[PDB]
């Protein structure tokens, strides 16, 4: 049942968008952004209010546990 | 746009306005969406909407800083609508307000602006006045210009300029 929609803004401005079952582990999300041109070691995933480096959270926790449900806008930012 | 009563903030952040999730579903607003707000005297504001636990769906919560940029007080009406076309900023120009900086000596960019904007992807609008907490100080800054204009999101590559002299209190 629980589905979380994520809107992820790329550095260029465009939004990736995707629904995930909230029970899904964060690593599934990491794989999705890497499926685009934004692999885990080149880019970090950030949530805001409060600021969090989502790519530095436990990959084995679900979206639900890390509270990325039901909606969330995230930002991809080059790691430097 | 839809008209809502202004109420006090839950989230004390300058970039945030909150709505009850029922109201958000209704207006078709997605958490972290940028919204364009309109208040009195043709004043406008760009904020991020977030979900709120309150019951009344007929009220929008925002802090004093957003209320002032909009020239509205508690209990007034503003309109809110989606503002999906907000672009990352090339450059912005902001200056401190005179009365707020008179005993402050540190580097404004390093102490205030940098940490304030850091990876927060804040939307700002030309003409905005915003309050930034630094050490034991709070300093007010005015957005003199942005590019794109009249609003943008301050992204990691957005050049932040504060070179120039404190603006005078109107």
């Amino acid at each position: 049942e629980p589905v979380s929609k994520l809107r992820i803004r790329t550095p260029s401005g465009e939004f990736l968008e995707r629904r995930f079952l909230a029970s899904n582990k964060l690593q599934i999300v990491f794989d999705f952004v890497a499926s685009k041109g934004f692999p885990w070691d080149e880019y970090k995933l950030l949530s805001t209010f409060p600021r969090r480096d989502v790519t530095q959270l436990d990959p084995n926790k679900s979206l639900l546990e890390v509270k990325l449900f039901p909606q969330e806008t995230l930002f991809l930012e080059a790691k430097e | 746009p839809n008209r809502l009563i202004v109420d006090e903030a839950i989230n004390e952040d300058n970039s945030v306005v909150s709505l009850s999730q029922p109201k958000m579903d209704e207006l078709q607003l997605f958490r972290g969406d940028t919204v364009l707000l309109k208040g009195k005297k043709r004043r406008e504001a760009v904020c991020i909407v977030l979900s709120d636990d309150t019951c009344s769906d007929e009220k929008i919560r925002m802090n004093r800083v957003v209320r002032n940029n909009l020239r509205v007080r508690l209990g007034d009406v503003i309109s809110i609508q989606p503002c999906p076309d907000v672009k990352y900023g090339k450059r912005i120009h902001v200056l401190p307000i005179d009365d707020t900086v008179e005993g402050i000596t540190g580097n404004l960019f390093e102490v205030y602006l940098k940490p304030y904007f850091l990876e927060a992807y804040r939307p700002i609008r030309k003409g905005d006045i915003f309050l930034v907490r630094g050490g034991m100080r709070a300093v007010e800054f005015k957005v003199v210009e942005t590019d794109p204009s009249p609003y943008c999101i301050v992204a990691p590559d957005t050049v932040i300029h504060c070179e120039g002299e404190p603006i005078k209190r109107e």
